[PDB]
């Protein structure tokens, strides 16, 4: 989950 | 509001209004909403936007075209530093980097023609 605009990857 | 106390300063007013026609999503036209990104200031060292560009220009902060060009590059880069490689917002910053990259070239030459010095390269 997550697609930019929240500081999260990997 | 009012400004443009020199012929160089008047270029920047009309040029900033040309960069505003390179953002058709209004993604950079306004500041990033911290109410949905509270960590923006912990990841971005120098945050900027088109309203801050305008306010700095109306406050006589830009006396050379280099700074007016470099703060536009900063706004582009601050998107690329806080996004994923597949979003609308990422590609909207790539669009500014190309399309408004020409706007800064065509508008710099209106200062260089009266700043004098050497030519060619």
């Amino acid at each position: 989950s997550g697609r930019g605009k929240g500081g999260k990857g990997l | 509001g009012s400004s443009g106390s020199s012929g160089f300063l008047i270029l920047l007013r009309k040029t900033l209004e040309q960069l505003q026609e390179k953002d058709t999503g209004n993604i950079f036209s306004e500041p990033v909403p911290l109410s949905e990104v509270p960590d923006y200031l912990d990841h971005i060292k120098k945050p900027m936007d088109f309203f801050t560009m305008k306010q700095n220009l109306e406050a006589y902060r830009y006396l050379n075209f280099d700074d007016f060009e470099e703060d536009f590059n900063l706004i582009v880069s601050n998107c690329l530093k806080y996004n994923a490689k597949d979003t609308i917002f990422y590609r909207a910053a790539v669009r500014l980097r190309e399309q408004g990259g020409a706007v800064l070239r065509q508008a710099r030459r209106q200062a260089e023609k009266m700043g004098s010095g050497p030519s060619s390269g």
